[PDB]
């Protein structure tokens, strides 16, 4: 992504423009790896969850005895 | 306690230094001051440390990486 | 023996403690309230030459009180 | 005895799991051989 | 439709996800504000019944069970003047 | 049991250990060792684990809106 | 694994469950 | 903040309250320069070592640097 360098030191201007990164064959299409990982946020938000549920799971799993 | 919790609401505000974390040798202090403890603080300073200049905004740093 | 403020613990991955300071500086008591001119200070500092000023004889005098 | 010969049993703590959940993976080490840049390893599973 | 004759437990599930994320990331004062303007009561008829009040007794506890409470006070009003 | 617990405490204090001369000679030590350390290591992986932020006094400000239910 | 998916299902976040919890508590 | 908040792609994580279950501030992340120089320093390490050393390592040394 490309903006002003004239209000890029000043403020967050948004996006207006693209530049190329690498060349290939015009499609192409090449996968990146930033969206084969996961989010830190989205994480820390699934690990709370899930931890609770099997907290809650562990719980039920002693009173039941099951 | 654990790592960034108190007993109380009390214990918290019983002093300006609110939370701390030392990274081995790293050191992050977070204080929450009121207005007449931050008055004091900079008499203080400023009675050791003169600068009628205002001489201080000079030497201080910041965070380049920002807009 | 540790307190819970000497990090890295093996408790979390530092992105995590990274996390975990960002919201116990947001879950603070009226932290953002600035309408009576309370402040915030937030301070990051390391303690320079640390390895290499740490007396050996009173180390073993403090390490005695552990050991 | 107590289970046989004596009809009155006693509670049990802790939580039971299947054990077909238990030994999926082994090791006593961290995957990173120290630094260990060039062994490839970036996958967990074979391919096909 | 809030009914419990009519949606199913997954439905039930989903309202319960989207509207603690809309609570959570606007909020619940907002939501209120959002929810209480006179434009959009024709297309929250279905969501706030004010009719047939097993279904709005329903609703009610719904958005309580939730973890929500506040947006169903005037609801409770509403119940209990009938 | 009051006695016991005064003499437990009386027990756990600090006291810094004397310079002893000679081989070390092993003091009164445990817990619960048969078929708790599974548990124990679940505790250790939740205590890990579990976030929570503030002080643990967070119940006031609460309007605890309770259910109609039916009469 | 149908079976299992309605088990979690029941086993959801499920407000209905709690309206059995606090009816069967407030019944006795 | 004014206007409203900044719905932004990833580098914002909007912290919640504990007691209100509410998003009250944004915290935006970026990577530090040190970290930066390091990366590139560890790249620089790579490409001189690549001297005595086949494709297939080389690309292994990068794809363990980069993830």
């Amino acid at each position: 992504p490309q903006s002003d360098l004239r209000w890029s030191k000043q403020t967050d201007v948004g996006i207006t423009h693209f530049r190329s990164g690498m060349s290939h064959e015009e499609d192409q299409l090449i996968p990146n790896l930033y969206r084969y990982i996961q989010p830190w946020e989205s994480e820390f938000i699934d690990s709370q969850r899930v931890w609770a549920e099997y907290a809650l799971k562990r719980q039920e799993a002693i009173a039941q005895n099951r | 306690n654990d790592f960034l919790s108190f007993q109380d609401i009390a214990t918290e505000a019983a002093h300006p230094i609110r939370l701390f974390c030392r990274y081995i040798d790293r050191i992050h202090i977070f204080f929450r001051f009121t207005a007449d403890e931050a008055r004091d603080l900079i008499q203080r300073y400023l009675t050791e440390h003169p600068d009628p200049n205002n001489e201080n905004i000079v030497g201080y740093n910041n965070k380049k990486c920002w807009p | 023996l540790f307190p819970p403020w000497i990090k890295p613990a093996d408790t979390e991955p530092p992105p995590l403690l990274v996390y975990k300071w960002c919201q116990g500086i947001n879950n603070l008591q009226d932290v953002w309230e600035t309408s009576e001119g309370e402040c915030n200070v937030m301070l990051e500092s390391r303690f320079e030459k640390m390895y290499e000023k740490i007396d050996l004889t009173l180390l073993n005098r403090l390490l005695r009180l552990i050991v | 005895v107590i289970a046989l010969g004596v009809p009155n049993p006693r509670t049990s703590n802790e939580v039971q799991y299947d054990q077909r959940l238990f030994n999926q993976s082994k090791g006593m080490d961290s995957g990173f051989a120290g630094g260990e840049d060039e062994i490839y390893n970036v996958y967990d599973q074979a391919w096909r | 439709k809030l009914s419990e004759e009519t949606t199913t437990s997954s439905s039930r599930i989903f309202v319960k996800i989207f509207f603690q994320e809309l609570c959570e990331y606007m909020g619940l004062p907002k939501l209120n504000a959002r929810l209480k303007d006179e434009t959009l009561q024709p297309f929250f008829e279905g969501l706030l019944p004010r009719d047939n009040p097993r279904n709005t007794r329903f609703a009610i506890n719904f958005f309580t069970s939730i973890g929500l409470g506040g947006l169903t006070d005037e609801l409770r009003e509403h119940l209990k003047n009938t | 049991a009051a006695g016991e617990q005064e003499k437990l405490e009386a027990t756990n204090r600090y006291h810094m250990p004397k310079e002893t001369r000679g081989q070390p000679a092993r003091a009164v030590d445990e817990s619960g060792a048969p078929g708790e350390e599974q548990r124990r290591w679940e505790e250790a992986r939740l205590g890990a684990a579990s976030l929570k932020f503030g002080a643990r006094d967070a119940a006031s400000q609460e309007p605890k809106y309770q259910l109609v239910l039916e009469e | 694994d149908l079976d299992r998916m309605l088990r979690e299902q029941e086993r959801e976040g499920d407000p209905m469950a709690n309206f059995i919890k606090k009816n069967k508590a407030k019944e006795n | 903040t004014s206007y409203e908040e900044f719905t932004h792609k990833d580098g914002v994580w909007n912290l919640q309250n504990e007691v209100t279950k509410e998003r009250t501030a944004q915290c935006f992340l970026r990577v530090d320069d040190e970290s930066m120089q390091r990366f590139h320093n560890r790249v620089r390490q790579i490409l001189m070592a690549s001297g005595s050393t086949t494709f297939t390592k080389i690309v292994n040394k990068w794809n363990t640097a980069l993830i």
